[PDB]
């Protein structure tokens, strides 16, 4: 019910709900242009696109067998995937966003109840990015890396077990090891590896530990 | 062709070579 | 077959390997007695008393019905565990010997196939000790921590989880904040962290990154 | 009786105690 669209323009907001009920009578790929583009900008946005992505897919589905507003999508998320270094550099907000919605997308958008495997390699490309040093440093980009694991941490080391493997390798690393990890950054990582050793959930004694 | 740039990898691709294989 | 009893004196292991047998002839106080003692002094042996404890609790059971030597262990074992402090204090490597060897007879000795409730409390007591800020800045005392959790950490939680929950929440304090924890205890208590979150036992990825 | 040194608390009772209660 709620797509979380208040951060669009007005014209915006019924171009968005238009798509969702009737696909056919709109441009899919100025609709898809228009959530990439507020995506890479709203927080609250990123983290919930994935939601109104999938209806419009499925009422696209059913309208007209088409997939063409999936296809722009993910094409348009490809090219931002593909110039992920340059937009971190620009803006280190804009990163952990587009990051936030690939993993969204990688979450709510799939294909015949199975995850995109397209997706596998480029959200642990995003990830691994993330347990770098040079990025553990941020603890904007610490909080980042554990929304996704506590998200789609499990789905994903079921495609791949040897990647989540090595990258949690990193997160060790970077807990013991690096010294400009900050106290935020080291409450982050220890969460998530207890995280990911109690089978991706949270134990109530660590809800306790952890949070509020 | 193989090695065509339309087989060059692309997401919307993978995605519905993934569909059909499924 | 091997109760570890190398380091005794010839004459005592001809007392010892006696009383598997034939309890009633022997003097099961001054048995108990030679045990304990060694107990404090060597440090194989603190780990490994408890097969040789069980043994003759058993042949003692068989042969008369009776719990002597049992009674005279843990009650000259509960007159260490009284004076843990003073035994720190003088020796390091003595206390260790203790809380290793108190948690061997918790493992070993049985009462109706079930765990001495006698000896929960005092394993804790223990293990809190270890838990402290003046003694996980001394890897010989976190080595101990991290062997007992790993031997009887899951009985220990069985019987009492409040305390193991307490526990573990000065072990993930000790980790987070205190600046004299060494590399090596980092890793000792990052490891156990992981272990009991996953249910008391190492993944195949931990056992690769901790271990030779 | 109660509270007398007898009762005092003791490893070898406790287990007595726990042993004949089991």
């Amino acid at each position: 019910e709620d797509y979380k669209i208040q951060s669009f323009d007005l014209e915006t907001q019924k171009l968005l709900k238009t798509a969702l009920k009737d696909p056919g009578s709109v441009d899919l790929e100025k609709v898809s242009s228009v959530i990439v583009d507020q995506s890479l900008k709203d927080q609250v946005f990123s983290r919930e696109a994935g939601r109104i992505c999938y209806t419009i897919v499925q009422a696209e589905a059913k309208q007209t067998n088409g997939s063409v507003f999936r296809r722009n999508l993910l094409n348009r998320l490809q090219q931002e995937f593909k110039a992920r270094e340059e937009t971190r550099k620009r803006s280190t907000q804009e990163w952990v966003c587009l990051v936030s919605f690939i993993c969204n997308i990688f979450d709510y958008l799939k294909v015949n109840n199975m995850p995109m495997v397209a997706l596998v390699h480029p959200v642990y490309d995003c990830l691994f990015r993330l347990a770098q040093s040079d990025a553990l440093k941020n603890e904007e980009e610490v909080d980042c890396l554990v929304l996704q694991l506590h998200r789609i941490g499990d789905q994903l080391e079921k495609m791949n077990v040897q990647l989540m493997d090595e990258l949690f390798n990193l997160l060790r690393d970077g807990f013991l090891l690096q010294e400009d990890l900050s106290s935020m950054g080291r409450l982050l990582l220890l969460e998530i590896l207890e995280f990911r050793a109690g089978g991706w959930k949270l134990s109530d004694t660590a809800q306790k530990y952890y949070y509020s | 062709p193989l090695g065509s740039m339309s087989r060059i990898k692309n997401w919307g691709d993978e995605v519905e070579e993934q569909e059909m294989r499924t």
